[PDB]
């Protein structure tokens, strides 16, 4: 399985989404919540 | 047509919440894009999901990464050059990795056949179980020689499937299968009388110094891609001096064909925006012992007798360069500061604090120091603001948002999911570059009744006002410019706020 459910020490990580953990890359990630944009979706991706 | 550019992504390996939402938002930004000023990420896509906007994509200046792809072909078919501006992973330009799915097949075409120079960084495949043919692909002449130590390269595809290279093949270095895909070598077949590039074997067919990936002739403008800089389809070493060297001269030697220098390319004229040098350039801030003057409404670098004023660096950039918004470790920094050399981010994350980052929660008394800012080059970013204030009290003093930097390449103001009532903005009066944006602020009424026109400097700017508190539920709660001013709108309910 490529998604892992990322350890409780990676919470607020994701400022406005859901940590992920890529085991390939063995690293935490984040889910974005729709429209934010990101590495840890801090920005709000702005529509035209 | 001219070159159609796109930002890129930066993204890393973050999804972007559903699949079919993040392969939208792909879409969006690459759609005819010719060439790719940032990094292009091709991350999170699935089988049997159309690609072929990619065919646009001839340059990308950062990296390229592509990864947890289950599709079956990626077409890159025209992208010729990889600059390496930015390395994903500090040492690779391009990188595929993981691109397998739940089915052994993952990703088996990637057919960049006119790809024929990356100029910097490395390149990595990993956990590729249906690639075909990139394994033949020989990289010495596609990757500089200073990083080829850092190439990482390994396959992991024993299905078989993929079939051989034709014979017309050099070497039998195939991108895909057919004869169209297949090395074409313009550095390793070249004699020794050559520097860089050719276009063939013979001392004759040589490229010029300057022709990045390829030539059809030993001219400037044969030159296929621009190495350096680029005047006219002519591609340079450097933008041509206002004023160049002679043997003997009576006078300067200005030069007719003398252009100023933007970017990757050299204009006529640089931007009302920007520093014009007396060297010939398009500069975002003046040095060290220069400051900003205009001498015919054009900025300029002054020397400052003695001393001189504080440059006080963006959130994002200098000494802040991996800070998201500002906060109370940096904003003591930030206490006397009349100008922001820079652009200024405000995210919700700085008055909860971050662990990750270590930094502290940030108290909304101390926002107060902005109020000394009057110039910002960049742009502002508020998404977070103190739910006691009402208004953007920090920037009632803000004059001149010059718009040199814009978020997402696109937007000099942004005023994102707020509980103000009112902006507060009233000493504004330049938006000199970007579009601005109003959006999802809950409680804010005083926005459609100014005319950003006005505010607007440079032609083709445009506003987005939506989301925010109704026109009709304002209008029932009082929430109407004061009656002192009948045109032109306000900023705010008192008479203070009124425009002029
Ligand atoms: C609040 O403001 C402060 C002050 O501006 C800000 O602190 C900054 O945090 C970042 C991130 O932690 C720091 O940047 C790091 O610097 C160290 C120096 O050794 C580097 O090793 C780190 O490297 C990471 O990133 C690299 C890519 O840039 C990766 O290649 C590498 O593998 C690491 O992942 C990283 O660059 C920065 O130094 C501080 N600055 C100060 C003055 O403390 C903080 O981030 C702000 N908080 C929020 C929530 O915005
Ligand atoms: C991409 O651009 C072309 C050219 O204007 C347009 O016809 C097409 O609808 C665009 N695609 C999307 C998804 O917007």
């Amino acid at each position: 399985v490529s998604i892992t459910k990322c350890s409780s020490d990676m919470n607020g990580y994701c400022l406005h989404g859901q940590c992920i953990y890529l085991v390939d890359m063995s690293q935490n990630y984040c889910r974005c919540e729709v429209g934010y944009t990101g590495v840890r979706c801090e920005h709000f991706f702005l529509t035209v | 047509e001219e070159k159609k550019v796109c930002q890129g992504t930066s993204n890393k390996l973050t999804q972007l919440g559903t699949f079919e939402d993040h392969f939208l938002s792909l879409q969006r930004m690459f759609n005819n894009c010719e060439v790719v000023l940032g990094n292009l990420e091709i991350t999170y896509v699935q089988r049997n999901y159309d690609l072929s906007f990619l065919k646009t994509i001839q340059e990308v200046a950062g990296y390229v990464l592509i990864a947890l792809n289950t599709v079956e072909r990626i077409p890159l078919e025209n992208l010729q050059i990889i600059r390496g501006n930015m390395y994903y992973e500090n040492s690779y330009a391009l990188a595929v990795l993981s691109n397998y799915d739940a089915n052994k097949t993952g990703l088996k075409e990637l057919p960049m056949r006119n790809l024929q120079e990356i100029l910097h960084g490395a390149v990595r495949f990993s956990n590729n179980p249906a690639l075909c043919n990139v394994e033949s692909i020989q990289w010495r002449d596609i990757v500089s020689s200073d990083f080829l130590s850092n190439m990482s390269m390994d396959f992991q595809n024993h299905l078989g499937s993929c079939q051989k290279c034709d014979p017309s093949c050099p070497n039998g270095s195939c991108w895909g299968a057919g004869e169209e895909n297949c090395q074409k070598l313009t550095k390793i077949i070249c004699a020794q009388q050559c520097s860089g590039r050719c276009r063939g074997k013979s001392p004759s067919d040589c490229c010029h110094n300057q022709c990045a990936a390829g030539c059809t002739g030993p001219r400037e403008s044969d030159c296929l891609v621009c190495r350096k800089f680029r005047d006219e389809a002519t591609c340079k070493d450097t933008c041509p001096p206002l004023m160049l060297y002679n043997p003997t001269t009576y006078q300067m030697d200005v030069n007719p064909e003398g252009k100023y220098s933007f970017g990757v390319t050299c204009v006529k004229k640089c931007p009302r925006n920007y520093v014009v040098t007396d060297h010939g350039s398009c500069v975002r801030a003046c040095g060290a012992d220069s400051y900003e003057m205009e001498e015919d409404g054009v900025r300029k670098c002054k020397k400052c007798e003695g001393p001189c004023r504080k440059v006080c660096n963006g959130i994002g950039i200098g000494e802040f360069k991996d800070s998201l918004s500002i906060n109370a470790t940096n904003i003591k920094h930030f206490k006397n500061c009349t100008s922001i050399s820079g652009d200024l981010h405000i995210l919700p994350v700085a008055f909860r604090g971050d662990s990750f980052t270590h930094t502290p929660p940030l108290d909304p008394q101390e926002l107060d120091i902005l109020k000394t800012v009057k110039e910002i080059t960049g742009f502002l970013l508020i998404q977070a603001w103190p739910e006691n204030r009402t208004d953007l009290h920090a920037f009632e003093n803000l004059e001149i948002i010059r718009g040199r930097t814009k978020q997402h390449g696109q937007f000099s103001l942004a005023v994102v999911s707020l509980n103000i009532t009112s902006l507060g903005l009233r000493s504004l009066k330049e938006i000199s570059d970007g579009d601005v944006i109003i959006s999802g602020n809950k409680n804010l009424c005083y926005a459609n009744t100014i005319n950003w026109k006005k505010l607007f400097g440079t032609s083709g700017q445009k506003t987005k006002i939506i989301s925010n508190r109704g026109e009709n539920s304002c209008k029932a709660t009082g929430q109407v410019c004061h009656a002192l001013c009948s045109p032109e709108g306000c900023w705010g309910p008192e008479p203070r706020d009124c425009v002029s």
